[PDB]
């Protein structure tokens, strides 16, 4: 019908106050009503770079002003003095027939015109041009356009997975100055622990972009079945969260600090960490050279935390879908050698409930995070990671994508059992401190993503659990699947 | 990337130089033999670029373009047996054969002509001391 | 009398839903249909001053 | 079959993630409905239950609605069932025949309809001024045709048809209570919303003891008691909808595969009430029609007499809803005869329904043979005997607790009917277990 | 042949075209 | 751009930087053609030569007599000039199964003589070149295991001592092997 609006305040205050209310009171009741050691995360911030720290650091009220308003509202009511029906709406009248008659049409003409197909368009463009793993689309091209025309001659190095990365399109995007060059270079300086210069704003950008963009390249090289270059992105990417370029005696030049042009002149037959520790105390310190107590502890505490695995049981299961399960050790780079036959036996097993047997990967998904990581030149701060990744040993292609496991728990790497070291040579495992129930476990499940050849025989296979952030001692084991039916 | 160009670079060469006439046919033959190298490369790489679109990796643009290759590689290999023709009378059934072997035989003399280049590589990425002999020295 | 005993037997024989998946279907239910009935209402609200003043 | 090049929107190629789903479902929402409220310019028979059906108004745009799109649908449903188009699931290019046909037919179905409309409706016969009327509502059906084909193509949630039928139900229940419209009647001016005018008498008149059981009660307006009434029947009928009997099943063909087949209580809830519903329309149609055209004969007075306008000592007075509990205790035989048959009438649509629609036990028990699949702790043999004691007694028995919860609901006078909201509970229900079974934020 | 943005773009031209039509048909015997 | 040369029929790249690409397919078409000339039928078989390969079962016979007088020093110049001029001096339309197996048998011989005489790494690329182009079988792993673990690298070497054992597990010298590098490796980390 015809309505009459409300020309003397008489029901919009009512009808203010109730829309406050509903929106309040939820509000207010909404408001009413309401594990795994990281030693890193204290250590890091000591040793990273200022000009670091500088980017890094770079780049309720609703509720008491809707009750004050509330307040006032109901105030002016307060003030306020106040058979045929005759229809009336809520609303002023000066929002309809006062001076204001064009400018609310205006208004609505121009969020109906400009704001609503435009902001649409722009969203549709964003979301319809990044590739699901994250990536824009132009990368994916390129980087499938480089693995189709590869000869298996060229050797993959470090320096061409860092020439291929110098191709990106989001390196455009972040400066359209530069050129695929000059992000070559400036790659280059951060591997060489080099100094940009005037650059570093872009350096750290680019290297802290670089990480989603390893991974694409990571996932696509499994996706072609081919395995070296995979290899190589994650040596690459090892180098890259480290700051180190990759030689043989890699795994002690990740150490704090360590001089190169002391260490690689003095001593050549020391490559490892445990080849290392098998020296005493004050040895280390004087073939490291940096002669510091004070700085002698950070380092060996750091370097007595990077976690080395060692398989103990692995085998096939044979579900509706085959999985493969896995029984690793984590432990640090000090502790003995210790058998397997005193392992109790009762942890390896796994118990047989139907939940667990609906989904085996719960138990797993229960497991702890992994600690933050000690990457004193990587601009953010970053997890540790495994990616497992399993290849075939007929003619050594991978067969199915990584499985990035992220899971673990660290534990027997803490300061409590310290007992344990190498150099006592002593036999230590029969300890009064020593249980055999008190070293835990981990345990990684990796879904076979393949059905069961129908032959019967023997056929190889081959997992490869590599680390990602440091570069200790990974898992390279051949498994056989003997199917009987 | 490709080597059809240089046999037309050679033919308005010889349009004017007056070179000598085996050389057409060595350019002919280089060119079917690239031909069929990217249509074995293109066959067999097919089901994995599809497998990597099905499950939502690649995008939808790279596809197409694949697939307009497929074509555009029969297209070429049809005027590029054509030529051949029209080059030489009754030439047409021995050189289907001529190009399939010129492939995998020059493939093979590539990868073996790598390793004079790929030796030093292994040498400068593990540090290695080796002196005359090819024996170490520590 | 026995098409209610049938009824009974298979309501037994269902699954009643406890409190932590009653608690997620009302909040998933309560959320989806209160945001499809305020875009109505504020829809039907909105035209009234404008097909007014336009008309 | 023939040539037909006409427009249409293309599928995705690959599946599109749960976001890019939602977003576009809101969007195409708010089109749907900003296109309802907008009065169309040529302007200068009222059919309430048709246009409460088929989601539509009249006085705007929208005034056809989704009618067109769903009377071409199910004449091609019923075409199909009588095995007259002999549809082979063997060639798809019949199958593109087939879903362009329904649109060339749509397109010329809603032609006529419009011309029918501008010829006999009360704009008036005073022709430039009508082909912008006529090109108007083809543009608008035009659009909606699209948006449809767009949200069923995979872009959206689901089908377009019961999203915009628990869109309207949503709003009319949430402008049923939050109401700014007054009204002044002697007494002054009243809030047409439960809430609104509750908190106005809270607050201005200040007689709490008589304000709360004045605004409570109000026999003239809606109040805040049949408030109540609807959300603790929607709660009910919540709670109502997790009933499923769960089978341990496993599979031959492939070893190792043990899962559960669910069979709910809620089968097909939604087709019943609002064909019934139809059906009761058109009988108050046709009656109030005979009695107008007709002053009095033995037939006319025996189908239905109207009275104070209702319906009395007829057919059609038997088949009319329950007002209140007065005459609920007026005459109880009315009230017998009508609760059975709204009963039965539910009961036996459940049952054509599952036997047309091809769910039947025996169907269920040959898809089983083709997927190879059996039960966990039975043979195979009784697989369809087992189907027999569970499917029928299930379908029965949701059909006849649809029908104790409408007319409950209706006896109580809740702000809207209950076969409303068990509509828009169970469809909105549906997308739910879809994003559940399926994964996604 | 049609995307999901060519369908929206309609139904805003539509919408916006009905309006203005009912402005101008307004202001004409307004002004006049 | 390019040059044309009139008596040596070679087709020169007169540019001053050039891609690689460019080059090979150069260096191709000037192999082309200078077989070409020698072949004279127009329709060229793909029979192979008989000269030719009696010429390098010649030269393969003058170096494996250098064994016979223990002389081996000049048996592996002698097998590696074989190599060279049956890899040139023939046309590349040849049959391949024909030029490959003759290239496997002579390259085995050259790699069990490089391994006897002193000389490691070129038997370790030798090695990889023949496993690469499609031979894999033990009498190939053992050698590639001990030149690897001759030069100290001892994680490949267990890892290809392993995909070695996964084709013939029944080995009796594969076994020591991996017990060797098992302790090697185990030294090297203790």
């Amino acid at each position: 019908t015809n309505y009459e609006y409300d020309e003397a305040s008489e029901t919009w205050p009512s009808f203010i106050l109730t829309g406050l209310l509903m929106v309040v009171g939820p509000m207010t009741l909404l408001q009413i009503y309401q594990f795994n050691e990281e030693v890193f995360k204290n250590l890091n911030e000591e040793y990273t770079s200022d000009e670091i720290k500088q980017f890094r650091r770079k780049f309720n009220i609703i509720i008491i002003v809707g009750w004050i308003l509330v307040a006032i509202l109901l105030q002016r009511i307060n003030s306020n003095d106040a058979q045929s029906t005759s229809h009336g709406i809520a609303l002023p009248r000066f929002l309809v027939d006062g001076s204001a008659s064009p400018l609310l049409v205006v208004c609505y003409v121009a969020l109906l015109g400009l704001i609503l197909p435009y902001f649409v368009s722009r969203w549709w463009a964003r979301t319809q041009s990044y590739t699901k793993k994250g990536i824009h689309n132009v990368t994916a091209s390129n980087f499938v356009s480089n693995l189709v025309n590869y000869k298996p001659s060229e050797i993959v190095t470090t320096d061409l997975i860092l020439h291929w990365l110098s191709f990106a399109h989001e390196f455009k995007q972040f400066f359209p100055d530069l050129q695929p060059t000059d992000f070559e270079k400036l790659l280059q300086d951060h591997i060489n622990r080099r100094d940009s210069g005037k650059l570093n704003n872009a350096k750290f950008r680019i290297v802290a972009k670089c990480h989603s963009l390893l991974h694409g390249l990571l996932d696509i090289a499994c996706g072609f079945r081919n395995l070296d270059i995979a290899l190589g992105a994650i040596n690459t990417f090892k180098c890259i969260v480290q700051a180190v370029p990759l030689t043989p005696n890699c795994q002690i030049l990740q150490l704090p600090n360590v001089d190169k042009e002391h260490f690689i002149t003095k001593t050549g037959d020391i490559h490892t960490l445990g080849k290392l520790f098998t020296l005493e105390d004050a040895k280390i310190g004087e073939v490291l050279g940096i002669k510091d107590q004070a700085k002698l502890n950070e380092t060996l505490r750091v370097a007595s935390h990077i976690p080395n695995l060692k398989i103990i049981k692995a085998d096939f299961l044979v579900p509706g879908r085959p999985y493969i399960s896995l029984k690793v050790l984590v432990r640090s780079a000090k502790q003995p050698l210790i058998p397997t036959s005193l392992i109790p036996e009762e942890n390896l097993t796994e118990p047989q409930d139907s939940e667990s047997q609906r989904d085996p990967f719960a138990m797993m998904s229960k497991q702890p995070l992994v600690p933050y990581s000690f990457a004193p030149f990587f601009p953010t701060k970053r997890r540790g990671s495994w990616c497992c990744l399993v290849s075939s040993q007929k003619d050594g292609k991978i067969l199915q994508t990584p499985i990035i496991i992220e899971k673990l728990s660290y534990k027997n790497l803490n300061d409590d059992k310290d007992f344990f070291d190498k150099r006592i040579k002593m036999d230590l495992t029969k300890h009064e401190k020593f249980d055999i129930n008190d070293w835990e476990i981990g345990t990684i499940k990796i879904p076979l993503g393949q059905p069961a050849p129908e032959t019967v025989g023997d056929f190889f296979f081959r997992v490869i659990v590599k680390s990602t952030d440091y570069f200790t001692t990974d898992l390279d084991i051949t498994m056989n699947m003997k199917v009987r039916d | 990337n490709d080597a059809h160009d240089l046999y037309f670079q050679i033919k308005e060469m010889s349009e004017n130089e007056k070179i000598h006439e085996k050389v057409l046919k060595a350019a002919l033959l280089n060119r079917g033999a690239e031909s069929v190298r990217r249509s074995l490369k293109l066959k067999e790489l097919a089901p994995q670029i599809n497998l990597l679109y099905k499950n939502g990796s690649i995008g939808e643009d790279y596809w197409k373009r694949f697939e307009t290759e497929v074509k555009l590689i029969e297209l070429e290999f049809k005027d590029t047996l054509q030529e051949a023709e029209r080059l030489q009378p009754g030439w047409v059934q021995l050189f289907v054969m001529v190009c399939k072997e010129i492939c995998f035989n020059q493939a093979l003399s590539r990868r073996y002509q790598s390793i004079l280049k790929r030796k030093e590589v292994c040498i400068k990425e593990w540090e290695l001391k080796i002196n005359n002999d090819g024996r170490l020295v520590n | 009398v026995e098409f209610v005993r049938e009824g009974t037997q298979f309501l037994a024989k269902c699954k009643k839903p406890d409190l932590k998946e009653y608690t997620k279907i009302v909040k998933a239910v309560g959320i989806g249909f209160i945001a499809v009935g305020i875009i109505g209402y504020a829809i039907k609200l909105i035209h009234i001053p404008i097909r007014y003043v336009i008309v | 079959p023939f040539e037909s090049f006409l427009p249409e929107v293309i599928a995705p190629e690959r599946k599109v993630p749960y976001n890019q789903k939602l977003i576009w479902t809101g969007v195409s929402l708010l089109i749907f409905l900003i296109l309802g409220q907008i009065p169309l310019y040529g302007i200068v028979d009222p059919l309430y239950w048709l246009r409460a059906m088929l989601a539509s108004n009249r006085g705007t745009l929208l005034e056809l609605g989704v009618s067109p799109i769903i009377t071409s649908s199910m004449i091609f449903q019923f075409l199909q069932g009588t095995q007259l188009l002999q549809i082979r699931p063997e060639s798809k290019q019949d199958r593109e025949l087939f879903q362009i046909a329904q649109k060339v037919c749509a397109i010329i179905l809603i032609l006529g309809q419009a011309l029918v409309v501008v010829m006999t409706g009360n704009y008036g016969a005073p022709l430039p001024i009508c082909l912008l009327l006529i090109f108007q509502l083809m543009f608008a059906s035009l659009i909606v045709m699209l948006l449809d084909e767009l949200l069923s193509k995979g872009y959206g949630l689901g089908s377009g048809i019961s999203l915009f039928t628990a869109t309207n139900i949503a709003e009319q229940i949430f402008w049923r209570a939050f109401a700014p419209t007054t009204v002044n009647s002697g007494r002054g001016k009243e809030f047409e919303g439960a809430v609104i005018a509750f908190f106005h008498l809270l607050a201005v008149r200040k007689d709490k003891k008589r304000a709360l059981v004045e605004a409570f009660y109000r026999t003239n307006l809606p109040n805040m008691f049949q408030v109540l009434m609807t959300v603790a029947i929607f709660l009910f009928v919540l709670y109502l909808q997790g009933f499923r009997y769960e089978l341990p099943i496993r599979s031959t063909k492939v070893r190792g595969q043990i899962g559960i087949y669910p069979i709910k209580l809620f089968y097909t809830s939604n087709t019943p009430i609002m064909l019934q519903s139809a059906l009761t329309s058109n009988i108050f149609l046709i009656s109030q029609i005979l009695f107008q055209k007709y002053p009095t004969n033995p037939l006319i007075r025996l189908i239905g007499v109207w009275g104070i306008q209702m319906a009395l000592s007829g057919l059609a007075y038997y088949i009319q809803p329950l007002m209140s509990l007065s005459e609920a205790l007026l005459d109880p035989i009315k009230t017998i005869v009508y609760i059975t048959f709204v009963l039965g009438s539910c009961a036996v649509f459940s049952k054509t329904w599952i036997e047309i629609s091809g769910t039947s036990p025996r169907d269920i028990a040959k898809q089983f043979k083709d997927q190879g699949m059996v039960i966990n702790g039975k043979r195979e043999t009784s697989i369809y005997r087992e189907l027999k004691k569970i499917i029928p007694t299930a379908a029965a028995f949701g059909g006849a607790t649809i029908g104790a919860l409408s007319v409950g609901s209706d006896l109580l006078g809740t702000l809207g009917s209950g076969a409303s909201i068990l509509m828009a509970t169970t469809t909105i229900y549906g997308y739910y277990e879809a994003a559940a079974k399926e994964g996604g934020f | 042949r049609v995307d999901p943005l060519v369908v929206l773009f309609l139904a805003v031209g539509f919408i916006f075209s009905v309006v203005a039509l009912h402005v101008i048909s307004k202001v004409a015997g307004k002004l006049f | 751009t390019l040059e044309y040369n009139a008596n040596s029929k070679l087709i020169t790249a007169s540019d001053a930087v050039v891609a690689l690409s460019t080059e090979t397919n150069i260096d191709q078409i000037n192999v082309l053609t200078t077989s070409l000339i020698g072949e004279t039928n127009p329709n060229f078989t793909p029979q192979p030569n008989e000269a030719l390969s009696k010429m390098i079962k010649g030269l393969f016979e003058s170096g494996m007599k250098n064994l016979q007088q223990k002389k081996l020093n000049e048996a592996l110049k002698n097998v590696s000039l074989a190599i060279e001029m049956a890899q040139r001096k023939r046309a590349p339309w040849e049959a391949f199964a024909i030029q490959l197996p003759e290239l496997h048998f002579m390259l085995r011989s050259k790699i069990d003589l490089c391994l006897i005489l002193g000389k490691h790494l070129e038997a370790l690329q030798d090695l990889d070149f023949l496993l690469g182009t499609g031979l894999i079988q033990p009498d190939v792993f053992v050698r590639k295991a001990d030149c690897l673990l001759k030069l100290r690298q001892w994680e490949e070497a267990r890892a290809t001592c392993e995909r070695g054992l996964a084709l013939a597990p029944e080995d009796m010298k594969l076994r020591a092997l991996l017990i060797e590098t098992a302790r090697n490796l185990a030294e090297y980390n203790g």
